[PDB]
């Protein structure tokens, strides 16, 4: 009358409660899937017995001997009545096994170690402006000069070309160069270009506090692509996963390319249970990149230290999916108790109770860190400066 | 007064000034921060080597990682080259050094009389010594960077008064040069 | 060896009737997503398959009196059609009575809106933090305090020419070549400074306001919203699962926008998605349509273009193959969808059918376009000084 | 075994549905105190049959007759079983039935018609700093000139007292007056004047945006105080409630002046319903102001045309309650009911589902009207300047 | 004619011990709110009142399994005494078995929290955008930039005190008496001029987000929140109605904080207000106390004023007189406390004990001290200046 | 060319004036707003007087209410005083007035030779009258203010050449004065 539960301590679809040695029975497991057998037991009219599969595993099929490991093992090979967990649907367990409507939704992502917040770059100054704009800036900067000087040469009332590049950037500077124009032409360019300063500097420096300041984060890798394009950092998997089946399986480019690189990469990329994998993120200092089901992913993200982030879109879209022996008359029920909750909202609820009731995760002075870079600019041009002084001084001694 | 008392005073002012960049480069009292050395715990820190206080170890002084501070990332990557300067400490030296030629060419100014462009060339070196010590300084903070309280002990200090007087330097010889060719006319 | 009856509907871009379809017959009339994916079902499973439309237009649902089927699922459940191969979303009365398949396609009950104004930063916005009255009245104070400066200072080098220099000097802030030194010509230069400082920090002020401060509004924005709402229209599509939820629906929000649209005059259901959408067009505001995510995904991008989607979705849900209760088909077609998901195909055909067309296409640096009209205005003074010049050669030559 | 339940028509405490012409019974009316009696006849276990007091009345004593209108008297004349109704607890109700504990409080408080947002008015360009900083900024101003005056006399290497004052006033205004010091002493005072206007007009123009635009609603009046001390506007109460009794019995200075006010003012300030007071006050322009309990301002607030508003901290705290005649057996009951009630939460939720739920109620370019009164001032030196000018002149040629 | 025994509890300030209480006896021992109140009361009903504490000096509840009455209550019920006026919160429980009377205060479930770091804005607050750092390498570079212009220059008006002053006023954007007419100073001046543009649109920019964001953070902020943190604690206190109503609830937020609270160790509960008051303030924000609002309002006023409020009041209840069950003083008590709410006393009371004593007493123009370290500089320079003339005088003279 | 013309220009230019501001004072089309006047519909408004159009009246020329706009708060509050300048409209009447004036004096500067202060003084009044004119348009806008679409018509653009003329005028006058002075040297 009771029934076999099959599942996996895979956190948060499973996980011992605190103090589960003070406790026996079903009770002992808390999670996500624990709620919803409770529940598709609870509509059924069942009993449930949970079990965690002996061999720590999902499902997958070795190629030589054709048996099944895992819980897929276990509902074929009658070991188990039927399996609730964050199981993946696929061709090949649909061949042994029957499935149910996805109870929720996911994809093959990658899991990287969170880059640390790249302090603004030197020459951060220019972020407040496209670059198309400065160097346009610089076209008109010219012309304005180019045009004072030809205007104060054929109808003068002294501008010479470096005087009048010399009032221009003055103008820009809002710094009044002591020279100023005298014809009506001259005056002219200067008002435009005056009215032009004044806008450019105006939105510049409106929108300059944030930009000297702002961090982002920007990551080695930005889709499968960066990856196959790349062997300093690896890629893998866990083993016995529908991921590895689906990469193996695959006829695309990149994902062969990434399954030949894993197939033969050494020491192996591929690991043996989720949790170990975190931890090769978390210390591979980045050399390494996991490929696991999303949730997990977006779960460790929230999740403290939350020193890992979800990079690039699901490579696939896929579904988590209560499964059941071929020909049990347990499918047809497990169905419609899927399709019942999802229809009320409980799954909605449980998705955002597990994942985002456990997240754990301003105006501030400049540091010179931000604007050391102008400084350097600075240095540089009085040495420059020096310099041609002396190169001056040295021909004018010759 | 500027009868001949402006070159003594620029070269007692120069070896001053290297003075103190020698001492504030051969010293340790940078900083007094708290770092996760002392078993976290009080530490003054310098250019070349943290040296822990206030705590279990109390005078334990260790050499500093600049560049292998579990780099994990951004190699070549911009941050590299600061904290090959910072590490090195090339502009301070280089100040140093600069000041000590200037103080030399001040010297060989009062024995070679003849020429005057050598108090010029001494100038040169003062000023050139003051830019590079300014960003020594801008290094220092921009790679100690990488929010505790923090503080500067007297050989920042110092630094900063040695920058003051090679610019004041580079003043008063640059007055020498332009009295001595007035004197040329 | 038959070919197997497949009812479907018309909906863009699932299915649609081809281009001079007037002058094509057969499975060769409808072109879509659904019309592709039946093509490589049937080609999986070695059968042919013969295309037809339903009826109503309608995809189905229940009468509650009669107890009957309607639309595809009608067609189904009573044998007018072999298979359906369209947007038939899953639940729980549907399944009861039909084999559905595991999904192809994911989606949820989604709000869709017409456009609001765009409210676009053109190309002279750097104006806009000053009215035009203000501009207007600038230049009149600029002609008004130059000519009295002239005037008090003239009954010196303030001249007219000087005066309107002087006084565009200090509203720019590049400088003053000459300062003056009578009472008068004092307190009127105090008078500008002034009347400067105060236009001109109001002026970049409200640019830092605008420029850190863009369209980041919209009303609904959400369900609760929504169902809060009164002077707004919204509702369904009778003879599909949208309405059926709203009216199964046990959620406080739900219920309310269920009673909301059970009760509305005129009727705020439609009969087509596209009388909906025309509704929502042809609303001026007044008709918010709920229905799923991929279309309003698709009619958002397609010409005119003048809806949005908002909101996220409220539920989560699938479309998918459906069948006869108890039919030998299922499996085959099953497994089809499966490979099909597996090995690229669904992402291939959405992408084709979405985003391939696309009829149209904190602090983010500055667009040249949102500053260019100043170039366009430097531009301008620039060829105006050059002919100014000319005009002043001629008439000094003469 | 049905229970006569008296209550009155006052939104939201009562109200009757939108066709109820189309419905008989307790049906007829919605409103808070209906949930309320509806649960309360649950818990106590009887049944209820509402009744609109006949009076259209709350309940008062005639001074003369010593009847008692309304609620209270239907429930000390027998007419009532009991009251569930936005009524008050006060010490004369309380020697004639018994109340229950409070279901919810309130106080006196005033209602005007919502005065107009007042734009922001001409001289607002100094609201951005505080009108000692302007003080303490012109000693300052004459102060530097003073010194730079008295050290370019004693000290000098011409900076007469006035031209001081003018290097000042353009070193303020960030315009290079054309006269610099050339001393040591002058330098330093024009460095720190530098910095000074730097700080200064740093710190106005970055909070010079909003002021200029700000809009504040400032209302004639602000409490009792601001009543009793005007005759302008007008303030009354409902007839026969415990707002008027309670301004009648008091014996403190302001209420008992606004009492005698009221009994004698022409017309009669006092009305017959709350409705018609909101009525005369969202027509009295701002002449009147009514004296009615917190809640119903609030919700008249929170509801459309919301052309209304609460002002001034209520005048006394009082609370509602369920009333019942003295030495009935219903008392003991109604009061653990509203224990119960207000311990789980229910009247929180009503309070706000009522009120809150019932809710109806940017970065603009500059209008001229806001910054119009600079212009003025301009104008207004220019007009100054002329005359002095004339002044000068005419002083000069005689 | 006997005296009537008043039991209440030691809580400032309700009920205190007089300063020199020891040189005190009888009912003239102790001080508080409920001490004027019982004598008023007394006053009224004309009879003679004894004072006495509680021993336990905890309010009152009951043990679950000797159904025993604590406290106050365990007093009143099995006779001790005779009236209990002190806060004595009424619930549904407690109302049972005692006669409790109309509240004369009203209050609900709110936090308490250890004061944050205040982080007010000094008088030097105008440099807190550019870290001290900056101000110092910005003075080095002024030093650099004028002795390179020196120097260039010289090997032209550019001696150092005129290069100072250039490079002083470049940075202040007041002017320049002078600009340089060489590759050399111009490659300078071109260079300190950007460098001046970065970092005074830099200062002004966080300027501008430095006075348009002042402190308006605090984490908990709420009920949901603080029932989700875990670095803190929070409990209530024993033998009150505070712990009944966690305990009793049927909410979310309450159950969770209730489970939190009944099984963390140690004991988040505590015996005395006072202990839960020392608790938090040495709690280095790791106590947030849960009780009522008047104390939490009252110990913020009492120096050391360490502590706030925080988040909206859970809930909404009253104090209140109590009487043994059956008792015939409830009425006279009742009616008393009415007429003392009509006429102006508990207000009175409450003024006087919370807000009388006063321990501790969008866009807002700035205040004088914001920037009051401007004008200490500026007068600094200005005696500075004085002195140095009055050296140039005397070096002068001689 | 400066050599008489001028004073005719002068003249021409203050009588033009002051005829675009007797019009832009006695016309209607000073605006194009959409008003609660016709039976809400387009208004092409003025100084004096509304009067409707593509509604149902269509050419009914109404009075406008200029203080007594409904009250309803703020009887000398400032407001009332710039509700008082709009209506009386004392400045764009000081405004043609003071134009009228300088083409009085200019003309009599043709008579009465003798006297140069009076071309000086004409000066002054069209300068006033600019000054008052933006005065005035400054008032009409911002009473109007008290969001729908608005423009302006010929009127005021009628009277903003007005000020233009004005100025020119001023600037002419002080011309002609100074070379008077200089004759008389
Ligand atoms: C007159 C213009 C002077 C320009 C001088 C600027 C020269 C050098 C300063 C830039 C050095 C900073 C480089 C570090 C970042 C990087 O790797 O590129
Ligand atoms: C040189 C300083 C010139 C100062 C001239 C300012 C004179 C008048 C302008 C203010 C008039 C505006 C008054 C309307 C508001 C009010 O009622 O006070
Ligand atoms: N549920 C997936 C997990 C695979 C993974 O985590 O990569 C499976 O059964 O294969
Ligand atoms: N796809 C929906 C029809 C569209 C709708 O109801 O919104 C269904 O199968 O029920
Ligand atoms: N409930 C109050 C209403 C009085 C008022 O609205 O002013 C009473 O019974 O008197
Ligand atoms: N006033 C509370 C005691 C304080 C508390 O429990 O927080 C009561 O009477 O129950």
């Amino acid at each position: 009358k009771t029934v076999v539960v099959t599942t996996i301590l895979e956190s948060p679809y499973v996980m011992m409660k605190k103090n589960h040695e003070m406790l026996e029975g079903n009770e002992r497991y808390e999670g996500y899937c624990v709620d919803l057998a409770a529940e598709i037991a609870k509509h059924c009219g069942f009993k449930y017995k949970l079990t965690i599969v002996g061999d720590g595993k999902y499902g997958a099929r070795d190629a030589d001997t054709k048996i099944w490991n895992g819980m897929v093992g276990e509902l074929v090979y009658g070991k188990a009545d039927i399996a609730i967990a964050p199981l993946t649907i696929t061709l090949v367990r649909e061949e042994v096994i029957d499935f149910s409507k996805p109870f929720m939704s996911l994809g093959i992502s990658i899991m990287i170690k969170k880059p640390q917040k790249s302090k603004p770059g030197v020459f951060s100054f220019l972020d407040p402006l496209a670059y198309e704009i400065w160097m346009c800036i610089v076209f008109a900067y010219i012309g304005v000069s180019v045009v004072l000087f030809l205007v104060s040469r054929f109808s003068p009332y002294e501008f010479g070309i470096f005087n009048s590049l010399w009032f221009s950037l003055g103008a820009f500077m809002r710094q009044g160069c002591d020279i100023s124009p005298r014809s009506l032409s001259g005056r002219i360019v200067g008002g435009v270009w005056w009215f032009f300063t004044l806008i450019i500097i105006s939105s510049y420096t409106a929108n300059l506090a944030a930009f000297l300041t702002v961090e982002r984060m920007v990551s080695p890798i930005e889709s499968a692509e960066d990856l196959s394009k790349q062997t300093e950092i690896a890629y893998g998997t866990l083993d016995s996963g529908s991921t590895k089946e689906f990469f193996r399986r695959s006829k695309i480019a990149v994902f062969d390319k990434m399954w030949t690189y894993m197939r033969s990469a050494e020491p192996s990329v591929f690991v043996r249970t989720t949790a170990e994998g975190v931890a090769r993120v978390r210390k591979s200092k980045g050399k390494y990149a996991y490929l696991l089901e999303s949730t997990m992913n977006e779960y460790i993200e929230q999740r403290k230290p939350c020193d890992t982030m979800k990079v690039g879109g699901n490579l696939d879209s896929k579904g988590y999916g209560i499964a059941t022996p071929k020909g049990s008359s347990l499918g047809t029920p497990v169905n419609l108790a899927v399709l019942k909750l999802s229809e009320q909202g409980v799954l909605d609820k449980l998705k955002n109770k597990w994942w985002y009731d456990k997240g754990e995760c301003k105006t501030s002075a400049l540091s010179l860190s931000n604007v050391a870079g102008v400084f350097y600019i600075l240095v540089g041009g009085l040495g420059l400066a020096m310099l041609v002084a002396l190169i001056e001084f040295c021909y004018k001694s010759r | 007064c500027e009868k001949g008392v402006q070159v003594l005073l620029t070269t007692i002012g120069a070896f001053a000034a290297f003075g103190l960049m020698t001492i504030a480069i051969s010293t340790d009292y940078w900083l007094y921060t708290r770092a996760l050395i002392c078993n976290g715990g009080l530490t003054h820190s310098g250019l070349w080597r943290i040296c822990c206080l206030e705590g279990l170890k109390r005078g334990v002084c260790v050499k500093i990682n600049h560049f292998p501070e579990d780099t994990d990332y951004d190699h070549d990557s911009a941050e590299y080259l600061l904290r090959v300067v910072r590490a090195s400490s090339i502009f301070p030296i280089l100040s140093a050094i600069l000041l000590l030629l200037g103080g030399v060419c001040v010297a060989a100014s009062r024995v070679y009389k003849s020429k005057r462009n050598i108090i010029l060339g001494a100038g040169i070196l003062f000023v050139a010594a003051g830019l590079s010590n300014i960003i020594g300084v801008i290094v220092y903070i921009s790679a100690n960077a990488g929010k505790n309280h923090y503080s500067y002990g007297w050989s920042f200090y110092f630094g900063g008064l040695s920058f003051i007087l090679a610019e004041v330097i580079g003043v008063l010889a640059v007055n020498i040069y332009i009295e001595r060719s007035r004197e040329a006319h | 060896n038959r070919t197997y009856i497949v009812t479907t509907i018309l909906e863009d871009p699932y299915v649609m009737l081809k281009k001079n379809a007037n002058q094509f017959e057969g499975n060769d009339r409808y072109e879509g997503y659904c019309v592709e994916l039946a093509a490589e079902i049937a080609k999986h499973v070695g059968y042919s398959y013969r295309l037809e439309i339903v009826s109503d237009g309608k995809y189905g649902a229940r009468d509650p009196d009669t107890k009957a089927w309607n639309g595809m699922v009608g067609e189904l459940v009573y044998g007018r059609a072999d298979v359906a191969v369209a947007p038939l979303t899953i639940t729980l009365v549907r399944e009861e009575v039909i084999d559905f398949s595991k999904p192809f396609m994911s989606l949820g009950i989604s709000i869709m809106i017409k456009k609001p104004q765009k409210s676009k930063p053109g190309v002279f916005s750097f104006l806009d933090p000053l009215a035009y009255e203000i501009w207007m009245c600038i230049v009149f104070a600029y002609i008004g305090v130059s000519v009295v400066l002239f005037l008090v200072s003239r009954f010196n080098e303030f001249g007219i020419f000087n005066s309107l220099w002087f006084s565009l000097g200090a509203f720019m802030q590049q400088g003053c070549d000459i300062s003056p030194r009578s009472l008068s010509g004092r307190i009127v230069g105090g008078v500008w400074w002034f009347f400067t400082l105060i236009i001109i920090s109001s002026y970049t002020a409200n640019l830092a306001a605008f420029l850190t401060v863009e369209r980041m509004v919209s009303p609904i924005e959400s369900a609760e919203d929504l169902a809060k709402q009164t002077e707004i229209a919204y509702g369904t599509l009778e003879a599909g699962s949208t309405k059926e939820f709203f009216r199964r629906s046990k959620i406080a929000v739900f219920e309310k926008m269920w009673t909301y649209m059970k009760s509305a005059e005129p009727s705020v259901f439609v009969r087509t998605t596209e009388e909906g959408m025309i509704r929502v067009r042809k609303s001026k505001g007044k008709y918010a349509y709920l229905l799923e995510s991929t279309m309003n995904e698709y009619i958002e991008q397609r010409k005119p273009c003048d809806t949005m989607k908002v909101g996220g979705n409220l539920d989560s849900k699938g479309y998918g193959i459906a069948t006869p209760k108890g039919s030998a088909l299922r499996g085959p077609v099953n497994l089809a969808v499966l490979k099909l998901s597996e090995q690229g195909v669904l992402d291939k055909l959405k992408s084709k059918w979405w985003y391939d067309k696309g009829e149209c296409g904190k602090t983010s640096a500055l667009s040249l376009s949102n500053v260019a009209g100043v170039f366009y205005i430097l531009i301008g003074g620039l060829g105006l000084a050059m002919l100014v010049a000319l005009i002043e050669f001629c008439y000094k030559s003469r």
